[PDB]
C-alpha cells in the first residue's frame, strides 16, 4: 500500500488501523573564533555564545525540495555582507520599531538589484541590533523575530468598522516603522509571550550588542522578494532608559543585517513593485 | 399525584345565563373528565363523563367540552335547579383525585 | 450472511473517539514536504520556553499596559521591607496568565512538575544590593516580616555580580498530580507564595538613578506534565464572527 | 381576593440605586412565581425577570440582567428589586403581578 | 508521568464546530433549497484559537454533518452535500446541471441517518498550510481599493461546500447544518503566542482599540494577594 | 463450589442508576433546554450501599445513557451531551460558544438510537477515589458558617455534567435522563461496616436521631420462636 | 461490503452484560497507584471476620439499643433452665442481620457452608459453671428439656477455665446449596436451632456479683461459598436524597 | 499497546478483549521479646501476640511512591516514643470515647512543633489502652480502629434539618470526647459490625491492656497534619462494669500512643491551625 | 429572541361593531397566547390565555382563536366599556416579550 | 469502521434456530451434578420399550 | 451472534467511494476480448500530442 497520507514525510512510524486503499482515510494512531566577516565587513558583537534561532544555520536549498528546473545564481560576495540601515533615537515616550524582511534591502545595494531582476528568492538572514550607553544609564531592550508577522488594526475603535494597514505600513523600508500599541503588537497578541519566538535583551548594565542567526522559514522553497515578506523585527523597550540630568539624551539604535546564502531564480526583466 | 384546580370558587349567577367552569390538570390525561352535582346535603350526581358525553337522565342544556389538560363545561340556559357545587374527575392515575369545587349562587 | 448483533453505543457520534472514514479523493497525492526550521513534536517544548511573567498588576496600570510587565525597585529608608509577592499556582487568575506556560495551563485541568520563575535587573551598572527570593510552602498567610520568609526555601542574589536569578520552585505535594486552585472549595490545591524581599538596601551612588526596574520570567523544568485536556476560559465568543 | 399593593412613587438623581416593594395576600405565596414589567412610553412594555419564592429561583432578561436585581423574603411576604446605574431612559412604572403554580408560564393574572 | 496527552496528536484530535449551514423555507438569504458555503476555519472562536498557536501546519481532516431542524426535530428528508474544488461550476439553482457529479464528490445522506463522515487529504499546493500570510499576492501598484488582498493566501482556499434538498420541488422543512472538523495526521512548525483579545473579522486579525483588555487579572497592591 | 460470585470484580459489575435529569419544557427548574448536573454517585441508595461497604476504591466507569419521555415515549429529537471537567466553562443557555466542543468531549445522540455508552478512566489526581474524609479541606479558623466544609473531598469533583436540546429554537418535546455506571477493573481497600440507617443527604453521613431503627427484628422472647 | 444478518437481541441493553465502550479521553494515563494496607480481592474475606451476633433482641430493648448485644447468665434455682435458643439460618430476619455475614448474605441468594458461632463471657474472674451449647438439626421445634438438646451436636464449654469457645456449626443439607429460608413455603431450607443450657449452674463467691453477661460473636469457615446475586430487603429509599 | 487502564498497578493479568487503542475502554474480563521501647520509654503491657493492623508493619516511604522532591526528615529519636494521654474515668452510665489521629499529639512534644513547623506529613502509631480492675470486678471493651472515621449529626431528630458537626467536636484533641449514640457510632454504622475494623476485646477476667499496630492508610504518600485527620479510636463498653459495695468505683482507663517511622516535609513558618 | 408585531396599530371603531386584531410571531409556538387590556392610567387585566380559553371574569363577547404563528382576537359586539390598549405575549421562550400595543378609540 | 452490508432475514426471529444470546448472570456456576439411575440420552431408547 | 456497533458514516453514499456490490448475473462470462490498437492506460499521454 502506498502512503498517500500526510504524515508520509516524517520519519516516525505509527500503528494505524486503515479498512480502506487510501492511507489518509486511516486512523490516528497511537504515536511512539570568530570576528565575523560576511564577504568584506567587520563587527564588534561580543562575545561566544549567539542565538541560532531554531538550531539551523542558514544553508542552501538541497536537490529534494526544489522544484525549479532552472540553475539559480549564488552571488556569493556582492550580495551576503552587513548593510548597515537607517539610525534609530532611544526617548523616554519611545514605544517600539518593526522592520520588515526582506523589504529593507531590495532598494539597497546588489542584492536589491538582483531581487528586482530576478524572480523567486531565498536567503537566510543575519540581524544585529547595535545600541551603545555608559554605565550610568539603565534599560533594557527586546529584539525578536516573529515569522509572518501580520499588521492588524484597531477596526476604528468601535470595532464595527472594517480597516487594513496601508502600503507604507505593511512595506515600511529600510526607515522602519513605530508601533503604536506595543502591548498587542499590533497584531492582538500579548508581548509578554514575545520571547517564544527567538529573542534576545539588550539589558544596558551587561551587554550592548544583540544577534540572531535566522534560517529561511517558510512553506516553499523558493519565495517573491517583493509580495512576500518573510519575518518581522521587533525592538520594544521593556524597561525605559532612565538617566539623570547632565548625561547624553540621545542613545541610537542601529540595525545591521546580512544576507547567508542566497540563492535567485527566474530571471526577467525589472520589475519596482 | 395529578392535581386539579377549578376556577372560579364561587361564581354568582341569576337565571338564565351561560355559566363557563373550568377544570386543569397538571398532567395530559386526554380521555378522563367527570363533571359531578352535589346540592346541599345530598349525594353527588353524575352530569357529564368523557369530557364530552352527557349521562342518562341528564338534561341537554349541559354540554362539556375540551381536549388535552384544560377543560370546561358550559351551562346554557340555567335553570333554578341547577344551583349546587361542582367537582372534576380524572380516571387516569391512582389515585383519582377531585377538584376544589365551584360554588354556584343565585345573583 | 455473517450473525451479528448491535450492542449500546451504535449510531452515537463521540467527537475525541478515533474512527476510520471513507476518503473524497481515491488516487490523491500530498505535495510532498519540505523542511521547515523548528518542528513542535509535543506541547511540553513550548512550555519550556522563558515568559515574562507580570508581577506587577493592579487596577491604576490598566490605562498603560506596559507599566505591567516591570515592578519597581528603590533605596528604603526601613530595612527588611516587602517588594512583591504572587501565589505560585500557573493556572490561577493573576500574574501568571501573561505565561505561555499559563495559558497552555488553561487546556489541561491537572498539572504536576516543578516550576522555574526567573528575574532580571534592568538597572543601571553602578547599582548594588542583595534580595531574598523565598517560597512558602500552603497553609500560611504572606509573611508577616522576614524573619517569617527565611524558614521556607529561599535565595540571596546580588545585583552588583549576576543580572540573572533562577529559582526553582520545588513539587511539594500531597498528590501525585494536582488541579487548578480557585477560590472557595478548591483551593486544596494551592500551590505557595512566592516573595521577594530587600535583605540589605539598593545603594546608588552620586548620578545614577535611585529607580530600578526587575522583570519577572518564568518556564517550566523537564519534569513538567499535564493531563485531563479541557475547553479554556479565557476566550470569549459573544457574538457572530464576520 | 388577591390584592398587591405596592410603593409610593419615588425621584431619584442619576447614578444612584432604588428598591421598590410589592406585598401580596390571597394564596399561599410560596406556591406561585412573581415577574416584573416595566411600560415604557407610550405603549412599550418589557419584561424584567421572574423569581420562584421557595428559596430562590431567579430568571432574568438577558438586556436587564445587570441592571437589576431580585430578592423575595419568605416571613413577611414581600418582593423587592433593586436597580443599579439609573439613568434617564430607565424611568417607568413597574408593574408586579403573580405567575402560575410550580411555573413561569401562563401569563400572569 | 506520560507526555502522551501533551502530543500534537492528541491536543488536535478532538472535533470541533466550523460552521454552520442554514438553509430555511421562508427568509432572506437562502430561500430556494440550496446553499453554498466557502470553506473557511476562522468562523469559530475555540478552534482557530488552538490553530493560531502555530504557523506552518500540515494535516489531515475528518468531516462530520450534523442535520437537524432548527428546533431539533428530525424528518425523513432526503439531501445531498457535494464538494466543489476550486474552478469548478458554482450550482446556481437546485436543478442545475453542476448536481451530476460526473466528477465533484457527492454525499446521499438522509436527517434520520446517522451524521456522514468523509476523510479529506492535504492539497494545498504548498508544503503547509499558512493562516499567516504577510504581503500582498498580486503585483504592480497597491492602492487603497485592492488593500482588501492583505493576508490574503491564495494556497488557502481549498473550494466551495453545497448542498441541496433532493428533489425539483420545494421541501416545507427547514434545515441546518452543522460540519466538525477533527484534525488528524497533524505537523506543526514554528510556534506563535496566543491571542487575548478577542476576535472581529474572520480573514484578518484586527482588535478593538478602545476593549484592549489585560491578560492578567488585576488586584489592589503588589504586598498582598 | 467457586469464589467467582464473590469476587469485587463480579459485585461491581452490575449496572445501576446514578442521576436522573430532567429537562421539561414547562417548569421551574430548567425550562431553556439545557441542564447541569454536577457529578455525584450518592443520589440513589442501592449503588451507594455497595460502595460504602469499603473506604478507598479505585475504578473505571462505563456510563449509559437512556432518554425518553417522562411518559415513555419516544420522538426523533437530536441532544448533545458534553463532558466539562472541572475549570471549564459552563453553558450559561443552549446556543452559547461552550457547546462548540472544540476540546471538551461531546456526544451527538438521537432517542430513537440506541443508547451511549462511554469508557471514563481514572482521573483522581490521588491514587484512589475515598468517600469519607475526614478533615477540613480549608485552612485558618474553622467557623460555623465554613463548617459545612467538613467532609467535603476536593479530590472527588469530577466535573459537571451538560445536555441541550440541539438548535437555536426550542424543542416541544420534555424529555428525561437516566444515566447508569457499571464499576469495572476495581480494586479495593479497608472494609467498613454497611449502613443500617435510612440515608438522609449526599454529602454527610446524616441519621434521623428520633428515627433510630434496631438493626435485627424483635420477638417477645429468647428461649422462643 | 461484508453481508451480515442482525439476531434478536439486538439494540438491547443488558445492564449485567460486559461489553465494550469507547474512550471519552485519548492519550490518558491514571494517577500512578500506591501500595494502600488492607487490600480485599474477594468478599469472602470478609465473611470469616469475626462480628457480634445479637442473641437478645427483644420488644422492650428498641428504647436502649445497646442491651441488645449482651444477654444475661445468673444462678438459678432449678437445674437446666433454658436460656437463649435461635435460628442458624444467616439470611433470616432474626439475631443474624447484625453480622457483616448477614448483610452479605443478602447480596447473595444461595449459600453453603459450615458457620462457626463464638461466645465469650464477660463476667468476673471468681465466677464458675459450664452450660451446654447445642445445635439441633431441622424438624423438630425448640428441644423442652436439655435430655432431649443432648441428642444433637452439643459440647461442654467450662467458665472459669476458658473464656471463648467456637461451636462449629455442621453442613447438614439435603442439597449441594441452600437458599434463605422464610415463613410459609421456602422453610423447607430451615439450618436449625441453636440453644444455651444451663449444665450444672452459675456460682458466685461473697462479694462477686450474681449476674453475668454473654457476648455472641459469630463468623463464616474456610468452606463457605455463595452464588447468586440479588439485591437486598434492608435498604429502603422512600424519598429523594437532597 | 501501553495500558492506561486503572488495574495496571496490580501483579494479576486478566484476559480481556479491547477494539479500541485505550486499555481503560476494555471489557471486565476473566479472573484467574519483648520489653517495646521506643526509644526511652517502657510499658507492661503483656503478652507475645498482639494485632498487627491489616499485616503490615509501620515503615519508610518507598521511593516509588514519593512525589515529594525535597528530602524529608526522620527525628527517630525525639518523635517515636510513648506518650501517655489524659485519664479518663469509667461509670455505669458512660457510653464511649473517641480520638483522633494526629490530632491529640499536635500540641505534644517535638512531634507536636514539628507538625507545625511542617506541612506534609507521614507515620505510623502504635496504640495502647490501659485499664486495671480486681478479680471481682467484671465487664468488656471494644478498643477499634476506623480509617476515615466521618462524625454524622441527628439532624435535628425530624431529619429535615442540615446540621454539621462543631469543629470542638472533629477536632477533640487529647482530652477526647463522648458518644451520645454508640449504637450507630454517630457514624449511622452498627456497633455489631464494628469488629470488621481491628480490634481487640479487654475483658476484666482475662487481660487488663490492649495493643494495636496500626500503619499508614491514605490514598496519598504524604498528608498534612492539620487539616486531615486520618482513623478514630474507638472504647465502647459492650458489657458494663459491675461491682459489689465495697470495692473500688474508680476505674481509669489510659491511652498511650507512640508514633512510629514519622516523615516531615515541606518547611515553613508556624502554622497552628 | 422572538418578536411580535400588532397590526393595525390604531383602530377607530364606534359601538357595536365587530373587531379584529392580530398577533404574529417570529416562530412557531402553538401553545402561548395572552391578550391584556389597560385602560388610561390603570394596571393590565387579562382576557384570553392559551389562545382559546377566556380568563374569569370576561365577558362572553371576546372569542380569541389562532393556531401555529398567526393568531387573532375578535370582539363581538363591541360596547362602550371596552375601549383601550390590547397586547399579546408569548410563554415559549425567555424572554417573555409583549406586542407593540392597539388602540381602540370611538368612532 | 469495517464496511458490511445487511441482508435478508435480519431481524427476524426464528424458533427453532440456534442463535447465542447474552448471559444474565457472569461468574456463575451450576450446582455440581451427581449420578441419577436412568439416563436417556435419546428417544429411540424409549420407542424400544 | 458477533456484537458490533456501527459508527457514523453508516448508510451514507458517496459517489467517489470504491465499494463492492452484488452481481446481477451469476455464472456470466464477458465476451473474450481481443487486440484493439492504440490503447490508453493513461491520461498524461494523451496530454503529451
Ligand atoms: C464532501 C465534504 C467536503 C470536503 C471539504 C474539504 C475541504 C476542507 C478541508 C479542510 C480545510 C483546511 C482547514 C481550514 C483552514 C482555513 O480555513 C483556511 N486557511 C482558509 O483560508
Ligand atoms: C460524556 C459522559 C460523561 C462522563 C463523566 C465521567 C465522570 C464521572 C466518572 C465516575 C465518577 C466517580 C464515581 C462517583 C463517586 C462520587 O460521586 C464522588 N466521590 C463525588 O464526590
Amino acid at each position: 500500500e502506498n502512503s498517500n497520507s500526510a504524515s508520509e514525510g516524517s520519519t516516525i512510524n505509527y500503528t494505524t488501523i486503515n479498512y480502506y486503499k487510501d492511507a489518509y482515510a486511516a486512523s490516528a494512531g497511537r504515536q511512539d573564533a570568530q570576528l565575523t566577516i560576511g564577504n568584506s565587513t567587520i563587527t564588534t558583537q561580543e562575545a561566544a555564545n549567539i542565538v541560532i534561532a531554531y538550531g539551523e544555520w542558514p544553508e542552501y536549498c538541497p536537490d529534494t525540495d526544489a522544484t525549479a528546473v532552472d540553475k539559480p545564481t549564488r552571488p556569493d560576495v556582492s550580495v551576503n555582507r552587513f548593510f548597515t540601515l537607517d539610525t534609530k533615537s532611544w526617548a523616554k515616550d519611545s514605544k517600539g520599531w518593526y522592520w520588515k524582511f526582506p523589504d529593507v534591502l531590495t532598494e539597497v545595494g546588489v542584492f536589491g538589484q538582483n531581487a528586482q531582476f530576478h524572480y523567486l528568492y531565498r536567503s537566510g538572514f543575519c540581524v544585529h541590533v547595535q545600541c551603545n550607553a555608559s554605565k550610568f544609564h539603565q534599560g533594557a531592550l527586546l529584539v525578536a523575530v516573529l515569522p509572518e508577522y501580520v499588521l492588524g488594526t484597531i477596526a476604528g475603535g468601535t470595532g464595527n468598522e472594517n480597516s487594513h494597514p496601508p502600503y507604507a505600513t505593511t512595506q515600511p523600508g529600510q526607515v522602519g516603522a513605530v508601533l503604536t500599541h506595543p502591548y498587542v503588537l499590533d497584531a492582538g497578541i500579548p508581548l509578554s509571550q514575545l520571547t517564544v519566538c527567538p529573542h534576545q535583551w539588550i539589558n544596558l548594565r551587561t551587554n550592548n550588542c544583540a544577534t540572531i542567526i535566522v534560517p529561511y522559514m517558510n512553506t516553499v522553497p523558493f519565495d517573491s522578494a517583493l509580495n512576500h515578506c518573510n519575518f518581522g523585527l521587533l525592538v520594544i523597550p521593556v524597561v525605559p532608559l532612565d538617566f539623570n540630568a547632565g548625561a547624553t539624551s540621545e542613545i541610537p539604535i542601529t540595525v545591521t543585517i546580512a544576507p547567508m546564502c542566497a540563492e535567485f531564480a527566474g530571471l526577467r526583466q525589472a520589475v519596482k513593485q | 399525584d395529578i392535581q386539579m384546580t377549578q376556577s372560579p370558587a364561587s361564581l354568582s349567577v341569576s337565571v338564565g345565563e351561560t355559566v363557563t367552569i373550568t377544570c386543569r390538570a397538571s398532567e395530559n390525561i386526554y380521555s378522563n373528565l367527570a363533571w359531578y352535582q352535589q346540592k346541599q346535603g345530598k349525594s353527588p350526581q353524575l352530569l357529564v363523563y368523557a369530557a364530552t358525553n352527557l349521562a342518562d337522565g341528564v338534561p341537554s342544556r349541559f354540554s362539556g367540552s375540551g381536549s388535552g389538560t384544560q377543560y370546561s363545561l358550559k351551562i346554557n340556559s340555567l335553570q333554578s335547579e341547577d344551583f349546587g357545587t361542582y367537582y372534576c374527575q380524572q380516571f387516569w392515575d391512582t389515585p383519582f383525585t377531585f377538584g376544589s369545587g365551584t360554588k354556584l349562587a343565585i345573583k | 450472511g455473517i450473525p451479528t448483533e448491535l450492542k449500546p453505543g451504535t449510531n452515537q457520534f463521540l467527537t475525541t473517539d478515533d474512527g476510520v472514514s471513507a476518503p473524497i479523493l481515491p488516487g490523491f497525492h500530498p505535495t510532498p514536504p519540505i523542511h521547515i526550521p523548528g518542528e513542535v513534536r509535543n506541547l511540553l517544548e513550548i512550555c519550556r520556553v522563558e515568559t515574562i511573567l507580570e508581577v506587577n498588576n493592579l487596577k491604576t496600570n490598566e490605562t498603560t499596559p506596559m507599566q505591567r510587565l516591570c515592578f519597581p525597585v528603590s533605596v528604603q529608608s526601613k530595612t527588611g521591607e516587602l517588594c512583591a509577592a504572587f501565589r505560585a499556582d500557573p493556572g490561577r487568575d493573576g500574574p501568571w496568565q501573561s505565561t505561555i506556560l499559563g495559558q497552555l495551563c488553561r487546556y489541561y485541568t491537572q498539572w504536576s512538575g516543578s516550576l522555574e520563575v526567573t528575574f532580571m535587573f534592568a538597572g543601571s551598572f553602578m547599582a548594588t544590593g542583595k534580595m531574598l527570593i523565598a517560597y512558602t510552602p500552603p497553609g500560611g498567610s504572606v509573611p508577616a516580616d522576614r524573619i517569617t520568609a527565611m524558614l521556607g526555601t529561599h535565595v540571596i542574589w546580588d545585583f552588583g555580580l549576576q543580572s540573572s536569578v533562577t529559582l526553582v520552585v520545588p513539587w511539594i505535594s500531597n498528590t501525585h498530580y494536582r488541579a487548578h486552585a480557585r477560590a472557595g472549595y478548591f483551593d486544596y490545591y494551592t500551590t505557595g507564595i512566592i516573595t521577594i524581599w530587600y535583605q540589605t538596601n539598593y545603594v546608588v551612588p552620586i548620578g545614577a538613578p535611585t529607580t530600578a526596574y526587575i522583570v519577572a520570567l518564568a518556564a517550566a523544568q523537564d519534569n513538567f506534565t499535564m493531563k485531563l485536556c479541557k475547553d479554556t476560559e479565557d476566550i470569549e465568543q459573544t457574538a457572530n464572527i464576520q | 381576593e388577591v390584592q398587591l399593593q405596592q410603593s409610593g412613587p419615588e425621584l431619584v438623581k442619576p447614578g444612584a440605586s432604588v428598591k421598590m416593594s410589592c406585598k401580596t395576600s390571597g394564596y399561599t405565596f410560596t406556591e406561585n412565581t412573581m415577574h416584573w414589567v416595566r411600560q415604557s412610553h407610550g405603549k412599550s412594555l418589557e419584561w424584567i425577570g421572574g423569581i420562584y419564592p421557595k428559596n430562590d429561583d431567579t430568571k432574568y432578561n438577558q438586556k436587564f440582567k445587570g441592571k437589576a436585581t431580585l430578592t423575595v423574603d419568605k416571613s413577611s411576604s414581600t418582593a423587592c428589586m433593586e436597580l443599579r446605574s439609573l439613568t434617564s431612559e430607565d424611568s417607568a412604572v413597574y408593574y408586579c403581578a403573580r405567575g402560575d403554580y410550580e411555573n413561569y408560564f401562563y401569563a400572569m393574572d | 508521568h506520560s507526555t502522551q496527552e501533551t502530543a500534537i496528536g492528541n491536543f488536535f484530535s478532538r472535533a470541533g464546530l466550523v460552521s454552520i449551514i442554514t438553509m430555511p423555507t421562508m427568509g432572506t438569504q437562502n430561500t430556494d433549497g440550496y446553499a453554498n458555503w466557502d470553506i473557511d476555519l476562522m468562523g469559530y472562536a475555540q478552534l482557530r484559537r488552538k490553530c493560531e498557536l502555530f504557523t506552518y501546519m500540515r494535516f489531515d481532516a475528518e468531516f462530520t454533518f450534523v442535520v437537524a431542524k432548527p428546533n431539533g426535530e428530525l424528518v425523513p428528508q432526503l439531501l445531498q452535500y457535494m464538494y466543489v474544488p476550486p474552478g469548478a461550476p458554482k450550482p446556481t439553482s437546485r436543478d442545475s446541471f453542476a448536481w451530476q457529479t460526473a466528477t465533484n464528490p457527492s454525499v446521499f445522506v438522509k436527517m434520520t441517518d446517522p451524521p456522514a463522515q468523509v476523510s479529506v487529504p492535504f492539497m494545498s499546493p504548498a508544503s503547509a498550510y499558512q493562516w499567516f500570510y504577510d504581503g500582498y499576492p498580486t503585483f504592480g501598484e497597491h492602492l487603497q481599493a485592492n488593500d482588501l488582498d492583505y493576508g490574503q493566501c491564495p494556497n488557502n482556499m481549498m473550494g466551495t461546500f453545497s448542498i441541496r434538498t433532493v428533489g425539483t420541488k420545494k421541501s416545507p422543512h427547514s434545515i441546518t447544518l452543522r460540519v466538525y472538523m477533527r484534525i488528524k495526521h497533524v505537523r506543526a512548525w514554528i510556534p506563535r503566542p496566543l491571542r487575548n483579545q478577542p476576535y472581529l473579522f474572520k480573514t484578518n486579525p484586527n482588535y478593538k482599540g478602545n476593549d484592549i483588555k489585560c491578560t492578567s487579572t488585576s488586584r489592589d497592591k503588589i504586598t498582598t494577594l
